[PDB]
């Protein structure tokens, strides 16, 4: 004359493996993936902004190598850097080329606003057949390669005020020619000096003549440097030969902005975590597929699989 | 594992038991039953839910970082670049193993006390007229049909209604 | 939590018990009291003491670092500082997150063990000459004045005296 | 015949809500907080030795400008740069600035010995009315502009041994001349030329001539650098012309002093812990006022709140 | 400390006992006895070298990294090799000690709850047929010789046998 | 009538104290600790390939120093250099010394492939009294001193492909005169210049006559440069004067290499953590010996001891 009445708990006939503080393995009812392991292979064009470099580097497109025109004056939140690029105009070498890659990436635009610099006795637009622009010898759209007029070359001392609000990005350069005689064909003297200074900065840049290694027909090069300019400050560009100049300025800003390098295809999606491998979900708090990400990602670590408890101990009969 | 109920004192689970976590099963006059208990498998649900929750609470958004890799050998530079990226990864590495054994831990032992808890306010219910068998179930001693079980699951069993008949029981 | 005292068996707090964090409430003969139950009280605020002077333990002494604010743009090297000091930043505002939230389940933990431990302790005095009522409460089965409650607080209560009493008021 | 006893806990009726594991908000009956989120604004002048820089930055106290002649032979636990701070001396820029600002902020000091350098054959002390001295045209006070004799400027080739026991830290400079008639008037030759030499290093700096922007009366500008001489080694200073020279050298100590920008006053109050801020209090553990710090300071956090629970679950009726 | 068993309701260890962690001491008909519980004792040191296991799971392997001391004076790089270094072990070192401090307080609290589930296990056994006399032992009110005292220990003791007997001990 | 059970736990005489996250100190029956604070004071020679420098740094075992012949070819997991080491060639610097040193220690071999590069015009093998070699007057071993031959040093220009599938590591130099009459007695032009490039790079770099501290007899030094060229580049030197050219290349690899500052002897025992006081067990999660570590070793952290308790608490009688 009596009742029994026996208390327990739930069990599955699949439980799933944990670790915990004092065991590697323990099954317990069931678990949930913190470390997102795949990627469907597309970078998703929404919400930032893609831009597809294409068969140009940023400092290509910065510079203005004719195959990279379309570039002129874009946005991005993201430059995607792809492993075909390639340069196709005077052959080149940027000291410090990361930084320069860096602060511009970061900056998300190629802005250029045209300036009208004083180049009064010399010859402006150099060209070269290494820099074809449709049928005609050209040079980098940013650039502007001066040289002699009528056999000289004056000591140019040029001027130009930031008046605005805003900083300006000046791109400029110092070429170097193969032969004494390249030297004194173009600029008279037998070597040149190129300085660009602010009211607190100044670099001094000589040339050297001498051969190369053939890159696309010369042996001659040019090297690209840069020079920043807050408002109230002044730029000014004295030389006596060598000097590739710029064509006005870019707008710096400051942002979001950054560069990938990546081969992978851009799709129609949306997604906040950008890997070079494509974009990733990002409901898990850790990932393992790339330490290389942009946006509101998961962190990346070694670890490619964590299996957190959302159950108790599996005991089955 | 650390209050001896789940895989302790209690056999094993129940894989018969689909709509709930905890449960009681009985048998008694009218046959045999079985009954999830909701509050305590919610309360355990809950806490669960509110561990991943917290995990997976918000996503740092980080943009221009630094370079991580390298096609040309640099020195001193990318060697405190790699390093400083090696480091970071290894501390993150360590966090997350770290987290998940924690909680791991924490949601076994959580879940046992919720057993626990449940039969330690069945029992508590019982006043005199059961004693524990231990191994989780309950020797009740009086006629307790249907009704009287369903009382019990549902905290309204009235422990003096039965108690002389379990008194007799119980003590010869 | 995890003991199902506080927040649990026990139905609430009690704001009138403003000299200890935990203790005893009783009506007998001669009316009702309240008091203080120190030896527990002490026991919670002493590990809680302990926890907070490990919290605030030592203070890191740091003297020149490296830059963390810039007026000029420049590129690698800055970009590399930023980040260094980035991700020092994310992992020393995880560490402190995770720190909190540990501590705070810790500490909602012990604080419901010691509340469990009183209970158990009054509940072995009381041997066979009281049975607890589910809620916190026992029903002593015999004249307890205010001197023997008083033995109950002070652990010195005799259930020899008074268990003929009370297994008979209990078992009919 | 019997009696009730009841086991309990205590409740407040203002509880305070903390985070756990498991629960974003659950209410305890007191909590403490860990995020020190305030400063008094004031920089505390104890125990540590605050030197304030005022209208002058450690670069410039270290030249000798003029108006910083108030800060030779200082020395300073943690040097504030002020944000009106100024350059009044002659235009000058300092290559990797950052870097001898970093090494002489943590040396601690501005202590500078003399020594007799021979100087046989120029003359010394050129001064500018970029850089007066009350009345007087003037210069660095630590450097010596040096200039032909006689319408000469013989090949310097000075020598300067270390026989102490410590380091000595020489700055030294080269002048850039705005034009070709500046130069030739004041080293004769038509480029100079400065090397600074030890038994391990060597540093040879080309002096470049051209307009710079007109700063403080002048188109020309010098270039600083500096030259560490460990004992037993040896400096020598050779140059043909655009030579600035130093007088002497700067003790270098190792410990525990820095350099914090700060525009914030400094207080009579004892206080372990500055930031840019002001002084903080370094009971608790992590802070959100500044990630610049200096002393026994609290962690920098992003966050701005952080309760630790010090009491039971509350639980009111 | 948290379930209040080891350095609570029992007053201390026993130095004597060699061969076990948890056990059982007697005092019967026959004399006296001790005798190590080894299904606890093991399941103490099972988790503890399950844990010790854990800590010393992996060895990071590094080769080439960054130089961390330097002859000379340089400035903001070596600023920045001495902040990324100075980062990383103070980082390193609070993981090691909140580890070895969670560890500890999880260590000392799961040999207590193996304490408190042996002894939950023998008073489950005794049914009836004892009384826990509130500081780790059990008053057994029937004649329980070697052997009895043996199926106790090892499981297999048949309350039935000496209900009768005891419940008369007990109530009068 | 009847019996007493007991329940109860062991103790030891001699327990032990750790800490908790409520305990500064607990004694619990038994520990162990977790950081490894003590080493043998050997470094084992198993399982790395140690290669002990001994009188040599990298440096001068890879520009080839006399005394450091017998590490031509030489392998290295692990490079140990020795606090006695010293130079006894030509005093030379390295612009970047700490660079160069780090990427040949990480790629872990002095392999060196001879290349016979056409020096036409020039006179090969210079050498000094201050880099003796038995009883000749000689030279860095990897390097060529270039001077005139019969009164005449013409533009040098020469070219090395790199046709195989491995880069390719060059070692290169400028030699910086006392005195211009060393400068047109070896050079014959009053100054020199040397120029490497690669297709996508270039250096030059100008001599500096003048004076420097005496070191093994000299004034002069030389300044030493690198330059790899990777599959499919070209290497082109140019040069009037001055140049200290490679005589071939060394292979560079990819891999575990690397390189440490140690006085400690090398035994014969066996060990995969390896720091400069020697090696250590790696048994222990954690180790204050020293931050410089190689190998699968336990991680640096501050404190000395940390006791992880492995019983339970201790409760004596
Ligand atoms: C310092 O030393 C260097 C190295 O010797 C010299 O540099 C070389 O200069 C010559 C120019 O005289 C370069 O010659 C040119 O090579 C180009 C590359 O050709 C490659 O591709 C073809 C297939 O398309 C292969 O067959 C060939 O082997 C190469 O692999 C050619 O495109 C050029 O040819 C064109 O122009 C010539 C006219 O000169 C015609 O005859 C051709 O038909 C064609 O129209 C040209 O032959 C050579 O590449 C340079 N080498 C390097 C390594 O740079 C410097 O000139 C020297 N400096 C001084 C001052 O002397
Ligand atoms: C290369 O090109 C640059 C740019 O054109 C030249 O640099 C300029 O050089 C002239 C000197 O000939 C500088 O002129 C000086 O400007 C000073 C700044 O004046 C500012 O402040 C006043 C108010 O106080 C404003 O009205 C004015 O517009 C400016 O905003 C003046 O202080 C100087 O004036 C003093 O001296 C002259 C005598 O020359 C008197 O007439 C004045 O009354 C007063 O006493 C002076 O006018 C000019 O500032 C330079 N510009 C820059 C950008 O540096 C280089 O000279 C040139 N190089 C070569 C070799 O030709
Ligand atoms: C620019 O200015 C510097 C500094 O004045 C000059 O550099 C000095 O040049 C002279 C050479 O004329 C160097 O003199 C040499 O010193 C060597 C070092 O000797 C040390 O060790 C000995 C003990 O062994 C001590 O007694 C001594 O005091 C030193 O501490 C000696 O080894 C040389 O002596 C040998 O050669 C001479 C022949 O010249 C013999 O007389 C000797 O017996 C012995 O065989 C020699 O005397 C001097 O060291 C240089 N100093 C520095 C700091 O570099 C430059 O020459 C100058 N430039 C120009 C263009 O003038
Ligand atoms: C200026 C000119 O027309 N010179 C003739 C050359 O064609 C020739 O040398 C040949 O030069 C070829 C490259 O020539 C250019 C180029 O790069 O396309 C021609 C450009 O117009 C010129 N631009 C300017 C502003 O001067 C440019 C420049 O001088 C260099 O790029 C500077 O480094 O050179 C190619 O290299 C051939 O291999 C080479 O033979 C010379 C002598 O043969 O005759 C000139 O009439
Ligand atoms: C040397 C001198 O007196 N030259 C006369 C100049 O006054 C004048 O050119 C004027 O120069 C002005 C700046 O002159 C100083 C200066 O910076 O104060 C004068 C200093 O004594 C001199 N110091 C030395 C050691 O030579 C200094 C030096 O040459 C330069 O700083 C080097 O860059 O120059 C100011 O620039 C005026 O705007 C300018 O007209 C010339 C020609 O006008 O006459 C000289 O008699
Ligand atoms: C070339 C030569 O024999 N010159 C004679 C010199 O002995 C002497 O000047 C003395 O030079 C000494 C150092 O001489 C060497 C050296 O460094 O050993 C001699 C080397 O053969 C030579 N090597 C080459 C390829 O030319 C080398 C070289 O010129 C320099 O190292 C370049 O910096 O110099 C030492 O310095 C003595 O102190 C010095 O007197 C001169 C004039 O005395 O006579 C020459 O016949
Ligand atoms: C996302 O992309 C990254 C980067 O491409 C992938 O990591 C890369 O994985 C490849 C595997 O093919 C690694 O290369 C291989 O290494 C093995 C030895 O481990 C070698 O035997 C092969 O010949 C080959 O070289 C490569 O090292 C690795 N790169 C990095 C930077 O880790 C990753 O697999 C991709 N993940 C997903 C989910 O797509
Ligand atoms: C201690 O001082 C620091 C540094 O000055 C303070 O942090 C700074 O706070 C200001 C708030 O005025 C931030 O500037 C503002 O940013 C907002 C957008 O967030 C923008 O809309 C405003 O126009 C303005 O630019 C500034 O970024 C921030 N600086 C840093 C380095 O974080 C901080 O508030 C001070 N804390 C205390 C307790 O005094
Ligand atoms: C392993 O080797 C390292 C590096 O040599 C040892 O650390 C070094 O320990 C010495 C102790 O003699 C420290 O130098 C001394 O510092 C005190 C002040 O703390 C000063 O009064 C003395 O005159 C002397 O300069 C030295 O700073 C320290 N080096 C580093 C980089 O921390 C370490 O002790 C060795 N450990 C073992 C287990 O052998
Ligand atoms: C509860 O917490 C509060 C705040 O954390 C405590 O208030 C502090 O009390 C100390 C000692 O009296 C004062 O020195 C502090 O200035 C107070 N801080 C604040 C922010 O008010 C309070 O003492 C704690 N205890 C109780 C029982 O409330
Ligand atoms: C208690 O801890 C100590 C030290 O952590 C242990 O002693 C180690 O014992 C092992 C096995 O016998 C030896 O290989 C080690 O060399 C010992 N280490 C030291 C530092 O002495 C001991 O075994 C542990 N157990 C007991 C029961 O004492
Ligand atoms: C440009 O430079 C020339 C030459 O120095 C000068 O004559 C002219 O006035 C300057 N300005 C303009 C607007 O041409
Ligand atoms: C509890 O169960 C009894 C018996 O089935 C039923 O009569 C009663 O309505 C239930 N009450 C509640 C509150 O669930
Ligand atoms: C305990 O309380 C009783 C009753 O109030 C009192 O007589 C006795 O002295 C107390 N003893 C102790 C040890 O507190
Ligand atoms: C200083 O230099 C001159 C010129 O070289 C020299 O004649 C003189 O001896 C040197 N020493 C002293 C003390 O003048
Ligand atoms: C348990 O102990 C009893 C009494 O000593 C003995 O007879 C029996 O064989 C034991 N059984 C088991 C399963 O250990
Ligand atoms: C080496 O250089 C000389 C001079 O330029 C040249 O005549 C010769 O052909 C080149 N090649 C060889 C193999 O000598």
């Amino acid at each position: 004359p009596g009742a029994t009445l026996c208390l327990g708990h739930h069990a599955v006939p699949n439980g799933t493996l944990v670790k915990t503080i004092t065991n590697d393995q323990i099954e317990v009812t069931n678990a949930t993936e913190l470390v997102q392991s795949s990627s469907t292979g597309r970078i998703c064009d929404s919400p930032h902004r893609i831009l597809d470099g294409k068969n140009c580097t940023l400092i290509d497109a910065l510079l203005g190598d004719p195959h990279c025109d379309g570039f002129q004056n874009e946005k991005w939140d993201l430059f995607v850097e792809r492993s075909k690029a390639f340069s196709n105009c005077y052959p080149y070498d940027v000291p410090d080329y990361a930084s320069l890659r860096s602060l511009v990436a970061s900056s998300g635009t190629l802005e250029f606003i045209n300036e009208g610099f004083n180049w009064t006795g010399v010859t402006q637009s150099g060209g070269s057949y290494a820099c074809k622009r449709g049928s005609d010898n050209s040079f980098f759209s940013r650039l502007n390669w001066l040289y002699e007029s009528e056999s000289k070359y004056p000591v140019l001392n040029v001027t130009m005020p930031n008046n605005g609000n805003f900083d300006k990005l000046y791109i400029w350069g110092v070429h170097h020619p193969s032969t004494d005689k390249e030297q004194t064909n173009l600029y008279v003297r037998a070597s040149g000096r190129v300085t660009v200074s602010t009211k607190r900065s100044q670099q001094t840049i000589i040339p050297n003549i001498g051969s190369r290694p053939w890159v696309r027909g010369l042996s001659s090069r040019i090297s690209i440097y840069w020079t920043i300019v807050k408002p109230g400050d002044i730029l000014l560009i004295n030389s006596n030969g060598n000097l590739i100049a710029p064509r006005g300025y870019f707008k710096i800003r400051t942002g979001k902005s950054s560069i990938m390098r990546s081969d992978a295809p851009i799709g129609t999606c949306s997604s906040e975590c950008i890997t070079p491998n494509g974009s990733i979900p990002n409901d898990k708090p850790f990932q393992n597929v790339n330490k290389i990400t942009y946006g509101a990602c998961p962190k990346y670590v070694k670890q490619n699989t964590l299996k957190l408890a959302t159950g108790m101990r599996n005991v089955p009969e | 594992g650390i209050f001896g109920a789940i895989a302790g004192f209690i056999e094993n689970g129940w894989e018969g038991m689909v709509d709930g976590w905890y449960g009681f099963r009985h048998q008694n006059s009218e046959g045999t039953g079985q009954a999830a208990d909701l509050k305590s498998t919610q309360a355990a649900i809950d806490q669960i839910n509110g561990k991943l929750n917290r995990v997976i609470e918000k996503t740092n958004e980080k943009f221009h970082q630094i370079e991580k890799e390298f096609s040309e050998v640099e020195g001193r530079i990318q060697d405190l670049e790699k390093y400083v990226e090696d480091t970071k990864i290894d501390l993150w590495s360590y966090n997350a193993e770290l987290l998940v054994a924690l909680e791991n831990q924490h949601t076994i032992d959580l879940t046992d006390s919720e057993m626990n808890k449940l039969f330690e306010k069945t029992r508590r219910q019982l006043r005199e007229n059961a004693e524990d068998m231990g191994n989780g179930c309950f020797k009740i001693y009086h006629k307790c049909d249907n009704a009287c079980i369903g009382s019990i699951r549902n905290g309204t069993y009235d422990h003096d209604v039965y108690r002389d008949e379990a008194l007799n029981n119980r003590f010869q």
